[PDB]
């Protein structure tokens, strides 16, 4: 049984890149060809937030566009007042070894896990004025990738178990499990509606999850090497991502394939972040030497640079209002590029 | 023997500058615009290397005037020489400091690296180099007020060789004799021969440049009308500003390859 | 969370007395500290404050030099020294809890408060003395001030509270707009920087007391007694 | 007021200098080796789905951290580069199993790997003495797993352990010097290995990693005062 | 045995990624092209903003 179902197997794998195929009667830089290049995107660093005692993990804005919870490897949390550098919180964390954080878009909770295998809620308004644990939801068996609130009662996170589960934090239980990946996942982004979410993975493909129904409903391999950021476009239809190919892919789930290449020859390092422009027409990508480098979205050609950074760029992220982009790096410090 | 005094005199003047002046110059303003330029990653070492850089930058620029005996130009100005006298006198005191603290710094990281670490906060790196400029322009400046308002005295020159040789050689000497003393165990057990003898070296150039002035100093100051001898030493004296960004800075593999990633990206 | 002061024994003019607050429920190493006093049968005022460490201590005219505020971090307790005890001195003393970060809310929870009886500055006033009022009925309350909150910020600094006959005063509404926690969404506010109205939608009974107002640019309102 | 929020962000900066000073004081260790192995009676022996353990003991009045990545997946690829910049990494081996060639292949890829190419790595080949009951049994031969100890010697700059059988020093010489092999002949200067030849009854294990991270540090205060 | 249940799992995955219907490349990149040129002047960063409005500086 085993082979008929691998002849089945394959036969349907043909089918699907022949139908993308055929759907390929274009290319998105050949339809670019005729728009006006942005020309060249000159930032500076506005601000320097410092006081992390090691490296810098992960980053998150908060929907306000102040406020951003930022997580270092020394075991702390620290919210910034981006607008005037003081830190609102620091929030001591049990583990040392934290991967990911992210900011509720209410901005009562964040969370934050790594190596620790667990996911910890922190609830930042209560009446006892300081930050205290609200939940600790436990259940992967691996570390712990990254981690976006739906809402403040739901969390999904991804785990280096090659899986993805949706978590109700008032039972602090799996409401259900996404599977499917055969390696790490390594990022994670939310649809704008939150109805879709889109995971990397180490095993270099991207899949496309629905939250409420539990199964995928299409995977992207364009990729060779691992996938270590992804981030969604701000129309929702399309998705970015970033490898240790050194380049970054663009697709469309409308049309289920790649529709850009964005990468230099003169690049040879790994991707470690990626995210859009409010408007989309910028993709900025974090880089393992030490600088990041902005792409024009339809061009594909690189329209700018923002070194900085004394070491790896490990994070960044765009303000929902999109007037500033946060980069935190290895190097311990955390900078806002205007 | 004059005229091929002044010719053996002019002769060792201009090896000077053709030898070890482009070594002391262009070094140290390299080590000083490559440590800055690298701010950000800047080590308690580079604050040393940038004080010392700028001391012996300030001396050798000076040593340039004594070369071919250009001081003769201005030395009847009396505040302008006062001035001139004050700031190589505290640029030679500070380079001395310098090395004499460097060597503790060095003592207190390879001895004392797991136990000291509440030491050797870049703060206080920056707070030691404000103190050793305070130090020496202290050093400087109070003999100077003292006999002026009381009145090169007797007693201001013992204070010279006591703090610019005795103290500093002794401290430096004990410094890496302890260094050495802790590498050659470690290196028994478990490419130190290269540290080895960059300590003899640092210590043995050192010794060699400042004794010969100190001993010209303390022959006069046991009794200046010694043409050629005050030349050989003075020369000897800025010998080690000259040499210090070579034995001290790019001889090492660290300092080169910083410069590699100045070279490449800058 | 509670905290209960201690003290308000009868003290002669000129005499001394010592009061004291004991904090107890809430992180009380990190919340700075206010004093407030009302004297009887009028509105509030601000006597002193002490910052969270200890590093900022403030007074207000009547008392500077007078008093002395203290707190005692390790134990959770605060203190209020007085030297020279005065006729106009007599009031009752509140401790009010305050917090200051971007987003909070000071001024939130205040103490029970003791009666200690014996034998410029921004003007804030609130003309109406009273208002008849029913339930299930709107009514509004206004008030002025000498300079405009609106700081360059963006932020307006004026606070509303609400003391019912009997109880200490209740954070309404802090910085002329937000709504504190456990305040039903009945009422709201707004101002034009100088001049602002404090609302309620719909009134019940047990919104009945004295409205004050106070500016943090600390003086308070007359008050407007809502009365059924 | 916006200055409260300053005090409070210079608070919250005191103490994280406070931290600093605490996490500039430890010594981080990487523990790894397969199950085989005893690193967990290693660990246990420091008498001073949860993922990372950590053990913490003290030696000479300094602070170490063990950390132990017990529920992970086999595959390390990703979660190693986190543990870059640590003092040292702790690789132990059962010497007296064979897996022997899967623990070369596991240290060729932790000793060959981008992010931990300036690590030292402090090498723990344990069981030794279960490796000196087997050879003295003589039941089974290491030359038919490893061909190459047919034509090893044994060096001259050996340093038996008194009372050793000569054939058990061979086997545990050539085991050692597959690792050190591995070390040398793929990278120098910027990380060194530190064999030891350890028993789980050992109480010396301490002493070892205390020593070594010294010399590790040492080298690393040297690169930084470009001595070398 | 056990890879009889990957195989069929894998297998059912394959049929619903292949019944999904797809639309021409062409349509995909005019809608983000549409979007990009509706909201360009919505975008502070490829657009710098007034120096006044930079609530950063």
């Amino acid at each position: 049984e085993l082979d008929q179902l691998r002849q089945e197997a394959e036969q349907l794998k043909n089918q699907i890149r022949d139908a993308r195929k055929a759907c390929a009667d274009a290319t998105l830089s050949q339809i670019t060809n005729n728009i006006d290049p942005v020309g060249r995107i000159q930032m500076r660093t506005r601000r320097t937030l410092r006081g992390h005692l090691a490296k810098i993990y992960a980053m998150h804005w908060g929907t306000d566009s102040r406020l951003l919870v930022s997580a270092s490897q020394d075991g702390k949390l620290i919210i910034w007042d981006s607008y005037t550098t003081n830190k609102v919180h620091a929030i001591p964390l049990r583990s040392s070894w934290v991967m990911t954080c992210a900011y509720a878009p209410s901005g009562n909770y964040v969370a934050c896990g790594g190596l620790d295998n667990i996911c910890s809620i922190y609830n930042l308004k209560t009446r006892e004025g300081n930050v205290r644990v609200s939940r600790e939801l436990a259940g992967h068996t691996g570390y712990l990738s990254c981690c976006r609130f739906l809402d403040d009662n739901q969390i999904v996170t991804s785990s280096g178990d090659t899986t993805c589960a949706l978590w109700d934090i008032e039972t602090g239980q799996q409401t259900t499990t996404f599977t499917g990946h055969t390696g790490d996942v390594m990022s994670l982004s939310l649809a704008p509606d939150t109805r879709l979410f889109v995971s990397g993975a180490c095993d270099a493909s991207a899949k496309l999850w629905d939250v409420r129904e539990g199964m995928c409903r299409q995977t992207f391999t364009g990729h060779e090497s691992d996938i270590n950021a992804i981030c969604f476009f701000p129309n929702g239809n399309a998705f970015a991502t970033g490898s240790d190919d050194a380049t970054c892919r663009l697709f469309d789930l409308r049309a289920d394939q790649e529709l850009m290449t964005y990468s230099h020859d003169n690049i040879i390092c790994g991707i470690t972040s990626v995210s859009f422009s409010k408007s989309g027409r910028l993709l900025l990508a974090g880089y393992d030497d030490f600088n990041c480098n902005v792409w024009d979205a339809l061009k594909a050609d690189r329209a700018g640079v923002l070194a900085g950074h004394d070491n790896r760029v490990s994070c960044l992220g765009v303000t929902d209002d999109g007037m500033a982009v946060a980069t935190g790096s290895w190097d311990s410090f955390l900078k806002i590029w205007n | 023997s004059e005229h091929q005094q002044y010719v053996i005199g002019l002769f060792l003047s201009c090896l000077y500058t053709i030898f070890l002046f482009p070594i002391g110059f262009v070094g140290n303003i390299l080590i000083l615009v490559v440590n800055i330029s690298f701010r950000e990653k800047m080590t308690i070492p580079d604050l040393y290397f940038i004080n010392l850089a700028v001391a012996d930058l300030i001396l050798v620029a000076d040593s340039l005037i004594e070369v071919f005996n250009l001081h003769e130009r201005y030395y009847d100005i009396a505040v302008l020489c006062t001035f001139m006298s004050l700031f190589l006198q505290v640029n030679m005191y500070s380079s001395v400091f310098f090395l004499t603290w460097m060597s503790f710094d060095r003592y207190i990281a390879l001895a004392r690296a797991m136990r000291c670490s509440l030491f050797r906060t870049k703060h206080h790196a920056r707070l030691s180099c404000g103190l050793i400029w305070m130090a020496s322009v202290s050093a400087t400046l109070v003999p100077f007020t003292a006999v002026h308002l009381q009145h090169d005295v007797r007693e201001v020159q013992w204070l010279e060789v006591t703090l610019g040789f005795i103290v500093p050689f002794a401290i430096i000497g004990l410094c890496y004799s302890l260094i050495v003393r802790v590498l050659v165990r470690a290196h028994r057990h478990r490419r130190r021969q290269k540290a080895l003898r960059m300590i003899l070296a640092v210590v043995l150039v050192f010794f060699v440049c400042w004794l010969p002035e100190n001993v010209f100093i303390s022959v006069h100051l046991l009794q200046h009308a010694h043409p050629l001898t005050g030349h050989i030493v003075n020369l000897a004296a800025f010998s080690n500003s000259c040499l210090n960004p070579l034995i001290y800075s790019f001889l090492g593999e660290t300092f080169r390859d910083k410069l590699r990633l100045y070279i490449e990206q800058k | 969370v509670q905290l209960v002061e201690s003290g308000g024994g009868l003290v002669q003019p000129g005499g001394s007395r010592k009061l004291s607050c004991s904090a107890s429920g809430f992180a009380f190493s990190s919340f700075g500290m206010h004093w407030v006093r009302q004297a009887p049968e009028k509105g509030l005022e601000w006597v002193a404050y002490i910052s969270s460490g200890s590093g900022t201590i403030y007074y207000a005219d009547t008392v500077k030099g007078r008093f002395t505020i203290s707190r005692d971090d390790p134990k959770n307790t605060l203190f209020l020294q007085m030297t020279s005890l005065r006729s106009e001195d007599t009031a009752m003393y509140y401790c009010v809890r305050s917090i200051y970060y971007y987003g909070s809310s000071p001024f939130d929870f205040w103490g029970q408060g003791t009666t200690l009886t014996v034998s410029s500055d921004i003007v804030m006033t609130q003309a109406t003395s009273s208002v008849p009022v029913t339930p299930g009925e709107s009514v509004s309350i206004s008030c002025r001030s000498s300079k405009s909150l609106l700081h360059s910020n963006g932020n307006t600094y004026l606070y509303w509270f609400l003391q019912r006959p009997g109880q200490s005063p209740q954070l309404l509404i802090y910085r002329m707009s937000n709504l504190a926690s456990g305040v039903p969404d009945r009422f709201s506010g707004s101002g034009s920087g100088t001049a602002f109205t404090l609302t309620i939608s719909r009134l019940e009974a047990e919104d009945v007391g004295v409205y004050y107002c106070m500016q943090h640019l600390l003086t308070f309102g007359a008050g407007t007694k809502l009365e059924l | 007021e916006d200055k409260a929020a300053v005090e409070r962000s210079k608070m919250i900066e005191k103490q994280l200098q406070k931290d600093k000073q605490v996490y500039r004081r430890t010594l981080r260790l990487l523990l790894l080796g397969a199950d085989n192995s005893g690193k967990s009676t290693i660990v246990k022996q420091m008498r001073i789905t949860s993922g990372i353990f950590e053990t913490k003991f003290q030696v000479d009045k300094v602070n170490f951290h063990m950390f132990d990545v017990g529920a992970q997946r086999d595959e390390r690829r990703k979660w190693i580069q986190c543990f870059n910049d640590v003092t040292a990494i702790i690789f132990v081996v059962d010497s007296s199993d064979n897996r022997l060639q899967e623990a070369l292949n596991d240290f060729d890829s932790i000793w060959n790997n981008r992010w931990l190419r300036t690590i030292s790595v402090i090498l723990f080949l344990n069981k030794q003495d279960l490796l000196a009951e087997k050879v003295l049994a003589g039941k089974s031969k290491i030359e038919d797993y490893f061909p190459e100890f047919a034509r090893y010697t044994t060096p001259e700059d050996a340093t038996p352990e008194p009372g050793e059988d000569p054939r058990v020093t061979r086997a545990k010489y050539f085991i050692r010097k597959e690792f050190v092999d591995i070390s040398t002949a793929s990278g120098d200067g910027r990380h060194i290995c530190y064999p030891h030849f350890t028993c789980a009854v050992d109480t010396e294990n301490a002493r070892r990693i205390f020593n070594d991270c010294k010399d590790i540090i040492l080298q690393m205060n040297l690169r930084e005062y470009n001595l070398v | 045995t056990a890879s009889i249940a990957q195989a069929r799992k894998l297998v059912e995955q394959l049929k619903m990624e292949a019944n999904i219907d797809r639309i021409k490349v062409s349509k995909a990149a005019a809608d983000l092209m549409a979007y990009c040129e509706a909201h360009a002047k919505e975008d502070p960063l490829l657009t710098p903003v007034p120096a006044s409005e930079n609530p950063f500086r």
